[PDB]
């Protein structure tokens, strides 16, 4: 819900995503 | 969760019309979730 307050390695150049409960990829 | 009467949602809108917010826009676009927090009801389609 608020990632910015709580938190104040590598991702591939070709990936698939999936949908968050809050419709996020 | 909240649903709005017309009169309410108009009030809400005129809110972003207020001098305060206007100046925010003049520098940076504004997003305004004026949804009654229904974002948290998943499968709302189904609920209704």
């Amino acid at each position: 819900m608020n990632e910015s307050q709580i938190m104040q390695e590598t991702i591939p150049f070709l990936h698939l995503r999936k949908k968050d409960e809050f419709g996020n990829w | 969760v909240r649903t709005f009467s017309q009169q309410e949602m108009a009030f809400n809108l005129l809110g972003l019309m207020a001098p305060a917010i206007v100046n925010l826009c003049q520098s940076d676009p504004v997003f305004a979730d004026l949804n009654g927090g229904l974002q948290f009801i998943p499968d709302l389609k189904g609920l209704m």
